[PDB]
DNA sequence: CGGAACAGTTGCGACTTAGACGTGGTTGTGGGAGCTGCTATACTCTCC
DNA sequence: GGAGAGTATAGGTCGAGGGTGTACCACGTCTAAGTCGCAACTGTTCC
RNA sequence: CCCUCGA
């Protein structure tokens, strides 16, 4: 019906990977109505590249030790799901990284196909004596948020094909709060604060950017049913 | 859970209860002074909130 | 932007008053209400 | 000399809204209200 | 002050 001050929005940028933003001032109740679905949109609604499930030459049956590598089975897992990649191929895509000989394998070593990008190439993966060798595929994918392992098991699934975890969402943490803002003899407007860090793949202003565009799309859904129809023009 | 939506996580208690308003109400308590009438007596602020008085 | 000359208003100062208001006297009887339903402690008085 | 008794003291803070008058007469003594005149006193109006 | 009431 009426217009309200048309709130802004604002960026104060922590580090490369992390922002707060605040939209401000919001008619009385609209921060919480803008807060979680900004948030959850934010986690699951951006698309963005994964490992999926791996293949380590040398484990079949009882994942334990690799011999010759200090790291054990699952913490490689660790290491892999902390690797940041980027994919075009909307297919899934096997890389592959081998190593030998004393030294340290980083996400450096990995040979991408064309058309992924490994973000973080000097993350430690594993460290190699002597006598061992680290022989090992990756299966990235593209997806959205974050999906557990039980949903990444095949059923005709190969034999000593490993399921992980797979964080697809470009940014990795999102908190909200609303607070008070004053507009004239009203103190108890609502000013909405969204911290935000994500990966080295997208900046937090660019996250939020497409979450706000996959949202205008999902409510102009409900907008489309009447374009008649009158609401808050602000 | 209606600032979030999302649903509490256990089932709370819920039914319908009688319930008073009672006799003791902000805007018959709410005051305030910065300078009023004073005792001609003692020549201290009144007190009450009805002759505008001060807290003691 | 002075100093008399001249003409309107309070304002103090009397006096009549009419009524409230306090004084004359005052002569058979005729002595209050209210309560006591607090506890505990220190110390002078006072009965012995 | 010394003991009971009789008397003295103390006993939470801050707030809100309410809250009072039997009883002599028949009178003089004074006062509580006055209307009403001159001074005394304010004001214009000049030259 | 008292009555009655709030913490």
């Amino acid at each position: 019906m009426l217009i309200s001050q048309r709130p802004t929005l604002s960026e104060d940028v922590l580090t490369d990977n992390r922002s707060q933003f605040v939209i401000e001032p919001l008619e009385p109740g609209f921060g919480y109505t803008l807060g979680n679905s900004l948030r959850r949109t934010l986690l699951s609604s951006i698309p963005g590249a994964a490992v999926t499930s791996i293949r380590i030459d040398g484990v079949l049956h009882e994942f334990t030790t690799v011999p010759g590598v200090k790291e054990d089975v699952t913490e490689i897992i660790l290491n892999l799901k902390s690797l940041v990649v980027s994919s075009e191929e909307d297919e899934p895509v096997t890389m592959y990284l081998r190593k030998q000989g004393p030294g340290e394998v980083t996400a450096g070593d990995i040979v991408p196909p064309a058309g992924v990008t490994v973000h973080n190439p000097g993350m430690h993966i594993a460290t190699l004596n002597d006598k061992g060798k680290l022989e090992v595929e990756l299966v990235v994918e593209r997806g959205r948020g974050y999906v557990p392992a039980v949903q990444n098991r095949a059923s005709g699934a190969e034999i000593g094909r490993i399921p992980v975890d797979s964080i697809y969402s470009p940014v990795l943490k999102v908190t909200y709060k609303v607070d008070a803002t004053r507009v004239e003899q009203r103190t108890d407007f609502d000013k909405l604060i969204l911290d935000v860090e994500t990966k080295n793949s997208i900046s937090p202003r660019d996250a939020l950017a497409s979450a706000g565009k996959t949202l205008v799309e999902l409510f102009g859904l409900a907008r489309e049913l009447n374009v008649e129809a009158e609401g808050i023009e602000i | 859970d209606g600032r979030s939506g999302e649903p509490f996580p256990y089932p709370v208690t819920v039914g319908y209860m009688y319930i008073m308003k009672l006799h003791h109400l902000v805007d018959d308590k709410i005051h305030a002074r910065s300078t009023g009438p004073y005792s001609m007596i003692t020549q201290q602020p009144l007190g009450g909130k009805a002759q505008f008085g001060g807290q003691r």
